[PDB]
């Protein structure tokens, strides 16, 4: 459980890109079989998105990152196939 | 009939649907005691036993 | 009733209707939580008449705003009563005053 | 010596009247009259067993909301009246039906209730309706249950017969508490109190058993704290 | 806040003249607690506090 | 419907982390309108903070 | 003439009690305003607006 | 049962430190979290038996507004300063004097005060007063009963200076009543306890002996 949403927008500085950041990893936890990067203590994806955010673990840079090497990683395995 | 639905009337045979049920029902969040009772019936219409 | 009150609640409460007052004095013959009837005096009879006055009670009948309108008996077996005493008092009235 | 405190006894219990009890306790030390007065009149006035009337079945009468002829009363107000019927129940008993029945003019009241002897009715001379006719006739099964604080109709878990009328039961016999802590003389000693705890009833609860209720309800819920560890 | 909060935090704060356990020295704001907690001292009683 | 013990359970676990918004009208200024955290309470009316 | 009612009846002449809270025992710091008012019900029931 | 009473399940006790506690329990009868708490603070605060310092004798001091030169603090402050000293004394005792003599500069501790055996210290290191000249000395002569609760000085009113005497180990006690639920039953009562104590006892000791102390006033009626 966590309260009063500083800590996340001293790590990223805006609120709106701070949301949209939280959005897309609370996605991905929940309609995807992604895993969280912190003890879960029984929270929402949206509580697990902001923690991992607080934390540093979570950016807007990993999150893009990481998206472009799945696409990557997807196109050489069907170049594979 | 969906044909989902026809394939369940045909594993079970149930099929009654000749009238709707459209009954007066107590309203959510609503419980009393019924202490009055009063039928209009329209002249030439048969009486029921109440 | 209230304890602190103006001296009108008796006005209200007799001229709003709600209550059941004696048109002619009399003792109550019969007192029933639906019905009072009036034993009337020897000198408030209308020649050949029958001589008792038949009050039937409000119970418990729908308001216009879905509330419950019901007349309670204040007056025993026997009790003399004048022209403009309160026999039953309606929803909202204690003994003839607005409550 | 410091370490040691006093421990407070019962030693009177003034009873002026059926509804109306004085009890005594003394010795007490400084600060603890207060706390156990608080404490038993905390306990009191809310955890206290007693009887109670939960159903009456009235025959002629379908519901709450309406008459019966001869009776000035409405079935409402019969109800309301039961409402404050003090009734004693043997122990071993936790349900127990009472009958009333009576025919005549006259006032109907307390007295007037057939029970089998493991039924006590405190107050005799409660007015439950009033007949208004010699022809009028009532005739009335109440049930008296054993509960404790108050449980309405409404939060009965729910076949119920037409006819049998639901009743809001307030089971605590308790009505008011006031506890008064005066000096009191002991030995050489000036520093020991006394308490007077005034009990308002109905008169189904003894004092003094009330008091060893309260009393054994506060050292229950204090074992926790005398065994005090991570459970 | 407003009403009540502010009525009790002015109630609390305030100074009264020859009040119960005045001139008393405390460690802290836990033994001024405890003094009131036990009637030594009334909340409005001017003392000196570490 | 039956309104089963579980079914309070799943309604404790949804509303756990999930804000719900409280409007008043008229709605002057935007802090008329504002996040909270539900906490189940038994009665009709809503708990708001002074 | 409500002063002299109050001092037939064996009360204060201020109208004000001394009381207990129920809660610990301990009497308020001040007198309160003790007395009988009428209170009436209104048709605002949050049955009929939940 | 008409006799069945709600018994805590959860207890959970939470120690920040030696001395200061948090402990839970739920869930409790409607009601009885207000009753425990207030009598458990009530026996706590003014009921606990336990020793402080109570009488002190200071060389040159006759009364508690004079000035002593070489000492920082005046009496006032340093009778206060003796107030919070943690003290333990044996069984079977219930006066027992201790000396404390100190010449320099620095401050003097409570680590400094020569006992005869029977007299436990908790915090040696709790500061009595300071010391400006070299040639400023102090000798102290101080006495600790065995008492019940807090007694004030004025409560009790040559050259003795008296001292506000904080018997009770506990130094603050809050309590805190919030709702707890069983199944749908959603009127339970939770308490939590803030308890600091001086560090003669644990909290949970001095919780238990303020449970024990209570059950035992009850004795003759359950």
């Amino acid at each position: 459980a966590r309260v009063t949403v500083q800590d996340a927008v001293e790590k990223i500085g805006n609120r709106f890109d701070l949301v949209l950041v939280a959005a897309r990893r609370a996605r991905q936890m929940q309609s995807g079989g992604k895993d969280a990067l912190v003890p879960e203590e029984n929270d929402k994806p949206t509580v697990i998105a902001l923690r991992e955010i607080e934390e540093g673990l979570i950016t807007k840079d990993v999150l893009d990152a990481r998206e472009r090497q799945e696409q990557q990683e997807q196109e050489a395995a069907e170049l594979a196939a | 009939l969906t044909p989902e639905e026809k394939l369940l009337r045909a594993i079970f045979g149930e099929k009654a649907s000749d009238v709707k049920d459209t009954s007066l029902r107590v309203p959510n969040s609503v419980a009393g005691t019924v202490i009055d009772v009063q039928v209009f019936t329209r002249d030439g219409v048969e009486k029921d036993k109440r | 009733k209230p304890l602190v009150g103006t001296g009108i609640e008796r006005n209200v409460a007799v001229d709003s209707g709600v209550t059941a007052v004696a048109k002619r004095g009399g003792v109550i013959q019969s007192v029933d939580a639906s019905r009072i009837v009036v034993k009337v005096n020897e000198e408030e009879l209308i020649p050949g008449e029958a001589g008792i006055d038949i009050y039937n009670l409000t119970k418990y009948t729908r308001s216009n705003q879905n509330t419950c309108i019901n007349q309670r008996p204040c007056v025993m077996p026997g009790e003399p009563v004048a022209r403009g005493d309160v026999l039953a008092d309606g929803p909202s009235t204690d003994l003839g005053e607005l409550a | 010596s410091v370490t040691e405190f006093l421990k407070p006894r019962l030693v009177d219990i003034e009873q002026i009247s059926t509804t109306h009890a004085k009890v005594t306790l003394e010795p007490l030390e400084r600060g603890f009259g207060h706390t156990l007065g608080n404490a038993l009149r905390r306990i009191l006035l809310s955890s206290m067993p007693g009887c109670a009337v939960t159903e009456v079945e009235i025959e002629g009468v379908l519901h709450e909301y309406s008459t019966k002829e001869g009776v000035q009363e409405d079935i409402l107000e019969i109800l309301l009246n039961l409402k404050g019927l003090a009734v004693r129940v043997a122990e071993g008993k936790d349900e127990v039906f009472i009958t009333l029945n009576k025919s005549g003019s006259g006032p109907v009241v307390a007295g007037d209730i057939t029970h089998d002897g493991d039924v006590e009715i405190v107050n005799p001379e409660h007015v439950i309706c009033h007949l208004t006719s010699d022809n009028a006739a009532i005739a009335m099964r109440i049930k008296v249950e054993r509960g404790r604080g108050y449980v309405p109709a409404s939060a009965r878990i729910h076949e119920r017969p037409i006819g049998r009328l639901l009743v809001d039961a307030t089971f605590s016999p308790v009505d008011k508490i006031a506890y008064s802590v005066e000096a009191a003389r002991v030995e050489q000693r000036t520093d020991l109190d006394k308490l007077v705890i005034d009990m308002e009833t109905n008169g189904t609860l003894e004092p003094e058993e009330a008091i060893r209720r309260a009393a054994t309800i506060l050292a229950e819920q204090l074992d926790a704290f005398v065994d005090l560890r991570d459970v | 806040p407003s009403q009540d909060v502010v009525l009790g935090l002015y109630y609390m704060t305030r100074e009264k003249i020859n009040a119960k356990g005045e001139g008393m020295y405390l460690t802290g704001p836990a033994e001024a607690e405890k003094a009131y907690r036990t009637k030594t001292a009334e909340l409005h009683a001017r003392v000196k506090v570490r | 419907e039956r309104e089963e013990a579980v079914v309070w359970d799943i309604l404790d676990e949804v509303i756990r982390e999930h804000p719900v918004l409280l409007n008043r009208a008229p709605t002057l200024h935007r802090l008329g309108i504002q996040a909270f955290e539900p906490v189940l309470i038994e009665g009709k009316a809503i708990q708001l903070h002074p | 003439s409500i002063k002299a009612m109050l001092e037939l009846a064996d009360l204060p002449a201020s109208g004000q009690l001394t009381l207990f809270d129920g809660r610990t025992g301990d009497a308020f710091e001040r007198p309160v305003t003790v007395g009988y008012m009428y209170m009436l019900k209104l048709n605002h029931l949050v049955d009929d607006k939940m």
